[PDB]
């Protein structure tokens, strides 16, 4: 499903902290 | 015609606050190493407290 997150991610080009919200549709 | 009563409606309650885990934690935090989290996007059922 659609996944939503709000972290301070280190992934400057692709993934393949501070996560104050998460959701899945 | 006067309004005979007042009706109030909202969506069903869902997604209660993590207080239910916090105040049932046998591992409850030592004051020299106190710990926390943001309770957000939740039903804060403070009436139960
Ligand atoms: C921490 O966990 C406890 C245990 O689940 C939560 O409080 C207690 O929750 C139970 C339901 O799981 C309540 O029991 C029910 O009460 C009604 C009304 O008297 C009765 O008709 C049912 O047969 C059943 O016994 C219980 O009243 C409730 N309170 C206490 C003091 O045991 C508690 O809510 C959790 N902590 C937080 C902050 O949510
Ligand atoms: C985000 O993370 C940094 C480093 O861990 C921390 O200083 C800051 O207070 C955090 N802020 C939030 C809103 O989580």
């Amino acid at each position: 499903n659609v996944v939503i997150k709000v972290c301070e991610f280190q992934f400057c080009n692709d993934p393949f902290n501070n996560c104050t919200f998460e959701y899945v549709s | 015609v006067q309004p005979t009563e007042s009706i109030v409606r909202f969506p069903n309650i869902t997604n209660l606050c993590p207080f239910g885990e916090v105040f049932n934690a046998t591992r409850f935090a030592s004051v020299y190493a106190w710990n926390r989290k943001r309770i957000s996007n939740c039903v804060a059922d403070y009436s139960v407290l």
